[PDB]
């Protein structure tokens, strides 16, 4: 049962300047070609939807401000333009074993 | 209840010599007996798992042998490295059976 | 395109049978597995565990194998979940989510509305 | 490098009953036997028995199936014995001892707990 | 009276990776092999030590069903003596071996068309197993991610158009123990 | 040990026919009856694995079947090239006996 | 490939002795159960015995367990047969068939040799 924490669990964020979100994992979910981290969104009364899939690759249909990475442990999440859709919890999740589980949840606010 | 008896409890022996100790069996163990090694502060270890010099990364002087009943170990070079209570045990029936253990020492 | 809803939200008494249906269209359905996820007063998503189509089976998380159970009849286009002799704390919302072909998942491409379970007499 | 964890010196009162612990770490636990052993001073040792910590059934032998009882913890992979009905001759150096094959031997094994029975 | 599960571990949902293998201890109940004798499904069933004539006719104490998933082309060193990287690194079955290995073919299951990454192996490792162990680290192994330091392991990738040696075929190892002691699971 | 009988020894049909050579086990062999083809002067060839699992790269023509103790192979279209013998066999028990044989002479 | 290739024909005489060859090259020998089996001229076929490479355990049929020895070579990749004590009811032709690469049921054959006549 991997366990995920992630810090700041509430970040404050410049409209403009850039950001960052970390998750880090008990183990090293991670080989050398597939990093197994997603990454997922919620707003309030939202479903989550997936922001990239295997920390690197993003999907096809969103802002395409996202752009991560991390390898091993430790993975990093970037928003780089921020704004008030930008307003929701950037969960975490990992493909590794059979038991899924999604990080604690960092939220961002706009100054 | 295989009675196994290390007839032996002490041995005699100076640095560099081949010294084998012996264990015996009442019935017919069919090649199931390991031997333990018991340093004087407890730390016990497994040297030879199945009786024919099938060890489990000791080092590669304790290689002993045998068949049926009466099996041995037996170091090749000696030092006071190797200075404990090697038992013998019996895996073929319940419950299992330990040895004496012979205490080395120097002569 | 691919949209999921579930059941209306739904109050339960503790110990009590519910069946939290999922009737799903957009795709070929024998292509997708079902999965479920639950998110319980602002809580982190724990994954329930998921049905497999075309399998006719399911696979479990360890911690919920005693509650849930995943039932499909893959004519009408719907999975199932069931939840029995719940304890009052798991009263959330529970995602009708969605991964990959069977045994190939690793990212949720698309969720459901939300069925908020409340626990109480 | 895998060890199984071991508590410390202990001394009971006749009449009592001990618990010691063998808190096995590295390795697989709840796929292997756990057999805990006695060594009385001076002697071999004594299989007093086993405990699957998978599924929990038990391997006792005959001498000790009234005074001994083994239990075990899969959460915090951990094996327990407990000695009740204490005696003076409940004295020895306490082992624990298992391996994922075992007609291969007994691969991993632990320090050891001295149970003292005086007044 | 009992009959026990070989439906928890032979038609399960999912298989575990081969570096982290599960296992089941089955006792306490009458072991009736009559689902598995009569069925064209499975590959392999190749019975060690046993003759599979009499598995319906013996007595254990305990049996050790061993589930997971490898490459079709490895199903063949899972048998005491091979060599390779399933019996080196992943998982090594002990010489003196009585059970029954049995390792059908299931790539409608394990397959998709872009791939399979979920199901991994240890491809890197020190030294080569012991009977029956596993082990779970997923340290860099070294002969940060670069030159001469890279992750032991690797997934493997499985589409349906493979051939057969690159397919999903699910092993299952079931281990039956010959002890002098009361007899627990019979036929 | 189990021994096999099968239909006829010496089978004669027209080419572009149908033949349909039965098997007989003595005892229950549940699933685990197999198929060869050997023609004069070669080894023969396993060509129905299991009781209908044809081996990869034998024609489609070749079909067997059956359930309990009497199977049959069948030909949909003869050959010229399909004119061997077709030895049965078994795996159940150690003692895998071939069948007595049937050599397939066009009338 | 799967290449099994035996010696040539033998003619031997009454009461005597022939060791029959069978080298095979081309995939995981030690992986593979090398089975022997005999054919009489247009008569069925029917078993010898089966030899394990690496261990060496052989297995035999009732009616050749006193003439027909079977050993194997780790060397070549070859696994002999030694046949004592013959006769004339014993001339025939020998064939060793391992078993499918894919397949794994213990009795199939489907990889023959070519085939050694013996007189
Ligand atoms: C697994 O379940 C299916 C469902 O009908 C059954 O046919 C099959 O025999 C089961 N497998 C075993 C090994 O019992």
């Amino acid at each position: 049962d991997i366990v995920l924490t992630q810090s700041p669990a509430s970040l404050a964020v410049s409209l403009g300047q850039r950001a960052a979100i970390s998750c880090r994992a008990s183990q090293s979910v991670s080989t050398s070609s597939h990093n197994y981290v997603h990454w997922y969104q919620q707003r309030p009364g939202q479903p989550p939807k997936l922001l990239i899939k295997y920390a690197s690759n993003l999907e096809c249909g969103v802002p395409a401000r996202f752009s991560g990475s991390g390898s091993g442990t430790d993975f990093t999440l970037n928003i780089h333009p921020v704004e008030e859709e930008d307003s929701a919890a950037y969960y975490c999740q990992h493909s590794w074993e059979i038991p899924y589980t999604f990080g604690g949840g960092t939220k961002l606010e706009i100054k | 209840d295989i009675q196994m008896t290390q007839t032996t409890s002490s041995l005699s022996a100076s640095l560099g010599d081949r010294v084998t100790i012996s264990c015996r069996a009442s019935q017919d163990i069919s090649n199931y007996l390991n031997w333990y090694q018991q340093k004087p502060d407890g730390t016990v270890k497994l040297l030879i798992y199945y009786t024919s010099r099938l060890h489990s990364g000791v080092p590669s002087r304790f290689s002993g042998s045998g068949s049926g009943t009466d099996y041995s170990l037996t170091i090749s070079n000696l030092e006071q490295e190797d200075i404990a209570t090697y038992f013998c045990q019996q895996g073929t029936t319940l419950p299992y059976t330990f040895g004496g253990g012979t205490k080395l020492e120097i002569k | 395109e691919v949209q999921l809803q579930q059941s209306g939200p739904e109050l339960v008494k503790p110990g009590a049978s519910v069946k939290i249906s999922c009737k799903t269209s957009g795709y070929t359905f024998t292509e997708y597995t079902l999965h479920w996820v639950k998110q319980s007063h602002g809580k982190s998503l724990e994954w329930i565990g998921g049905f497999d189509p075309n399998f006719g089976g399911a696979t479990y998380n360890l911690k919920f194998e005693d509650k849930a159970t995943l039932t499909v009849d893959k004519s009408s286009n719907t999975a199932y979940m069931e939840l029995r002799s719940l304890t009052s704390e798991d009263s959330a919302v529970f995602y009708c989510a969605r991964g990959d072909y069977g045994t190939s998942y690793a990212y949720f491409d698309f969720w459901g509305q939300g069925t908020t379970l409340t626990v109480s007499s | 490098q895998v060890q199984l964890q071991q508590s410390g010196a202990e001394l009971a009162r006749p009449g009592a009953s001990v618990k010691l612990s063998c808190k096995a770490s590295g390795y697989t636990f709840t796929f292997y036997w756990m057999q805990w052993l006695k060594q009385r001073p001076g002697q071999g040792l004594e299989w007093i028995g086993a405990i699957y910590p998978g599924d929990g059934d038990t391997r006792y032998t005959q001498r000790f199936k009234d005074k001994a009882t083994l239990t075990a913890d899969k959460s915090s992979s951990t094996a327990y014995i407990q000695l009740s009905s204490l005696a003076s001759e409940d004295s020895a150096v306490y082992y624990c001892a298992g391996g994922e094959y075992d007609n291969y031997g007994f691969d991993y094994w632990g320090q050891g707990t001295t149970l003292t029975v005086s007044s | 009276t009992n009959l026990c599960p070989f439906g928890e571990v032979f038609n399960a949902t999912r298989f575990a990776s081969v570096y982290a293998w599960n296992r089941k201890r089955i006792s306490n109940c009458v072991a009736d092999y009559s689902v598995l004798y009569n069925s064209a499904s499975f590959s392999t069933f190749k019975c060690y030590g046993v003759s599979p004539t009499k598995l319906n006719d013996l007595c254990f104490t305990n049996v050790y069903a061993d589930s997971f998933v490898i490459r079709g082309d490895e199903v063949r060193q899972i048998a005491p003596g091979q060599t390779g990287k399933i019996a080196d690194y992943n998982y090594k079955l002990p010489d003196d071996f009585t059970g029954c290995v049995i390792a059908w073919n299931s790539n409608n299951l394990d397959s998709k068309v872009g791939g399979n990454y979920n199901y991994l192996y240890r491809l890197f490792r020190k030294s080569n197993l012991k009977p029956f162990e596993r082990d779970i680290s997923t340290e860099i192994y070294q002969a940060v991610e670069g030159f001469n330091c890279y992750f032991p392991l690797q997934s493997y990738g499985f589409q349906p158009t493979n051939g057969v040696g690159y397919q999903p075929y699910r092993v299952v190892v079931l281990s039956f123990e010959l002890l002098h002691a009361p007899a627990t699971v019979c036929g | 040990d189990i021994q096999m009988t099968q239909s006829s020894s010496y089978l004669s049909v027209s080419l572009g026919g149908r033949v349909t050579i039965t098997c007989k086990a003595s005892d229950h062999i549940n699933n685990w009856l197999a198929w060869y083809q050997q023609k004069p002067g070669n080894a023969p060839r396993l060509l129905i694995s299991g009781v209908t699992n044809l081996e990869t790269g034998v024609p489609s023509r070749f079909s067997g079947s059956g359930s309990g103790k009497n199977f049959t192979l069948s030909i949909a279209s003869l050959q010229t090239e399909d004119v061997a013998t077709y030895y049965c066999q078994q795996y159940w028990s150690f003692p895998w006996t071939f069948g007595g044989g049937t050599k397939l002479e066009i009338r | 490939e799967i290449q099994l290739q035996q010696s040539g024909p033998e003619l031997v005489a009454p009461g005597a002795s022939v060791k029959v060859s069978c080298k095979a090259s081309g995939y995981a020998f030690t992986s593979y159960n090398m089975y022997w089996v005999r054919q009489s001229h247009g008569k069925s076929l029917e078993w010898i015995g089966y030899i394990v490479p690496y261990n060496g355990g052989t297995t035999y049929n009732q009616e050749f367990k006193g003439k027909a020895t079977l050993t194997v070579d780790k060397s070549s990749n070859t696994a002999y047969i030694h046949l004592n004590s013959l006769t004339s009811e014993d001339s025939a032709v020998y064939y060793c068939a391992k078993e499918g690469t894919y397949y794994g049921y213990d009795g199939v054959l489907a990889d023959w040799g070519q085939g050694t006549l013996v007189t």
